[PDB]
RNA sequence: UCGGGUCUUGUAAUUGGAAUGAGUACAAUUUAAAUCCCUUAACGAGGAACAAUUGGAGGGCAAGUCUGGUGCCAGCAGCCGC
RNA sequence: CCCGUUCGGCACCUUACGAUAAAUCAAAAUGUUUGGGCUCCUGGGGGAGUAUGGUCGCAAGGCUGAAACUUAAAGAAAUUGACGGAAGGGCACCACCAGGGGUGGAGCCUGCGGCUUAAUUUGACCAACACGGGGAAACUCACCAGGUCCAGACACGAUGAGGAUUGACAGAUUGAGAGCUCUUUCUUGAUUUCGUGGGUGGUGGUGCAUGGCCGUUCUUAGUUGGUGGAGUGAUUUGUCUGCUUAAUUGCGAUAACGAACGAGACCUUAACCUGCUAAAUAGCCCGUAUUGCCUUGGCAGUACGCCGGCUUCUUAGAGGGACUAUCGGCUCAAGCCGAUGGAAGUUUGAGGCAAUAACAGGUCUGUGAUGCCCUUAGAUGUUCUGGGCCGCACGCGCGCUACACUGACAGAGCCAGCGAGUACUCCCUUGGCCGAGAGGCCCGGGUAAUCUUGUUAAACUCUGUCGUGCUGGGGAUAGAGCAUUGCAAUUAUUGCUCUUCAACGAGGAAUCCCUAGUAAGCGCAAGUCAUCAGCUUGCGUUGAUUACGUCCCUGCCCUUUGUACACACC
């Protein structure tokens, strides 16, 4: 669903323990993410919160990327066209 | 560590219960047959009281239940 | 060692009720786990989509109104 | 657009219609004598009745991520298992 | 001896039109499109080549050969991991070479074990032990000997205003003016008390039930889709023989081509700008008044200017500058080294963040994060008095002072940087006065580039005393006295004054940290803090010997290899 609003990348993990003896971790990921530096640290929206069931406790972290632009992406401008022409000319 | 016995000596402290005192309040007058009414023990001090104030008369010494004053009359 | 000897006592680790505490490992629970992704997802899209586009103050004060008798 | 009509289906909503034997019983028939069957006078359906059961609901194998109880106990399960 | 043809043998190399589950096979082919001819053997795993019978043999034994009973798997080939006391390659001063400075030797400060005590609270055994920001006089504190209070919500039934329920003077009583209790009676009056149910709290247990966070693997270079090729399939190539780099950083060879995380880029900070914007809470020039000397006309200082002029030095904003630039020898290339220029040529120096995936790593003593168990009114709740965590025959770890002449002692000369500071509180403190010293009194400035502060720090430099002797090197142990912080200093808080003058001559077997403004020496500020630093986090001063390497030792990762393991050598 988030992905459906329009957003460049995601990733959801859960872990704790609710119905066996031990604790079970998943996480699910799609698309594009950045981890190490600066640019990870603004483009990136984190949180976290727990929830408390009858067996026990289990916490949620999610990380949202929202797609002013990244330092290592390089954009080329296209050539513009031009036609040769004949020598001489003249002109007012 | 464990939690180790223990052994209050001390039989059992038990706090001040309070004697039973049935209506003493009717001792506290002495009416003149059906004229004026005297009254028993006398006032004391009263710079925040007056009504009723009684005084502790046992042995050469009394206090006021509020004001707390501490006379040695002998 | 830290490890084989478990030094608690074995309380319920069913595998197979925790499938049902966290998700059926069967492709066929999948399919219908998706469908019911879709089926949430739209409900949620829609209403964000939606949504996108007699006076007695004086009384209080006024208390020491009522008075007595003097002396 | 809470709109109108044409066909089918269902109604923890109301009624309205006709019919029948399971039983039961005058007669005759059946038979060595009887019984049963096949015909047939007089009776025989509105709910707590004239009231259908045996095995199942994780996979092989068709059908509930119900609700109360128990807590490696009682138990279930041809096999994997709970 | 050479070349060639042919018959019959022991073998081999490439390939699959063919076969098989695969490993592989010129037969193990010509088989679901099934028949050339003939002999022998097996029917899930054990019991079992056992018992009994027969037969051969001097014997050991050979040949033939069951059943009762028990069990849901044993087994073959190959794939990915883990592991190995297997091999080959690479990387690293938590590895070694070349060295510097050290510890382990003595005294002391401080943590751990153990011993002892009424208690000496407790967490942890490279990645524990100067750690829990843990430098505890009470408090902290969870322990011991004692004493108080309920804050035990609400609902139900009863005592009850012909009185539920509260407090108290004095005397006794206890360390205790605790109404804690005991003698007697005044005061307040429906909120309370009794019993039942039901809650609340807890530095109480479980980190082997959890969340969150952190540490370690791991400062290393490692981890994956899409299309295509190989395999029936799990999977595999891409992700590599070689060279290069700090790096899966690149060049290349190649059944692969083009990409995504990590690394790099990124951000903070240190070095350059006589060019821009500047500044009395920063400076210089200039101008007045003024002091001293030479006198000259100057030199060295003081006070003022607020539209006198300026921003080199100090300070912050926008930018620029280094990109390996030019060269000379290697070399396909990527590069490496060396000289010149330049403030800067190890990624310019140093840090921050930091991939897929794990550990029964640590924490319940951070949390009103949290399950279960336990305790609840003679409390494991909270609170007051005293003590202890520091008690000591002895083993171990992080540090402090010294073993002196490259020194000690006495005068004098005299240079920083990072930071911090007072409202309902008591901070940083200048100046004046008293005081041998520690300290004391009286005005005042600063909530701050304005005052403390130029923090005149220490080291260091010049002139002398001492002179090889454990001596004037050394400062452990103790006695006496004087103050400060604090409610309180005994088991001495610390400081000051006089005396007392221990061990220790470079430290065995072992072993650590480190490559340039670095090691080492020396001090300063901040943290905890009323006082206490031998501790940690930062700052500056002086300032070197040795190398630009290798896999010999000790770790780690990649490939080849083996496996009866996959909870994976615990």
């Amino acid at each position: 669903f988030i992905m459906e609003s329009g957003a460049k990348g995601c990733e959801v993990v859960v872990s704790g323990k609710l119905r066996a003896a031990r604790a079970k971790s998943m996480k699910f990921t799609d698309g594009f993410m950045i981890h190490s530096g600066q640019p990870a640290r603004e483009f990136i929206d984190t949180a976290t919160r727990h929830v408390l069931l009858r067996q026990g406790v289990l916490g949620i972290k999610v990380k949202i990327m929202r797609g002013k632009t990244l330092p290592d992406v390089v954009t080329v401008i296209e050539p513009k066209e031009e036609t040769p022409v004949v020598q001489p000319m003249s002109q007012d | 560590k464990k939690r180790k016995k223990k052994v209050y000596t001390t039989p059992k402290k038990i706090k001040h219960k309070r004697k039973k005192v049935k209506l003493a309040v009717l001792k506290y007058y002495k009416v003149d047959s059906d004229g004026k009414i005297e009254r028993l023990r006398r006032e004391c001090p009263n710079e925040s009281c007056g009504a009723g104030v009684f005084m502790a008369s046992m042995q050469d010494r009394q206090y006021c239940g509020r004001c707390h004053l501490t006379y040695v009359f002998d | 060692g830290d490890r084989h000897p478990t030094r608690s006592a074995p309380r319920s680790n069913s595998e197979k009720q925790a499938s049902q505490g966290w998700g059926a490992t069967e492709g066929e629970a999948e399919l219908k786990d998706e469908q019911a992704a879709e089926e949430i997802a739209q409900t949620e899209k829609k209403e964000a989509a939606e949504g996108e586009a007699y006076l007695a103050k004086l009384a209080e004060k006024k208390l020491a109104l009522e008075q007595e008798n003097a002396l």
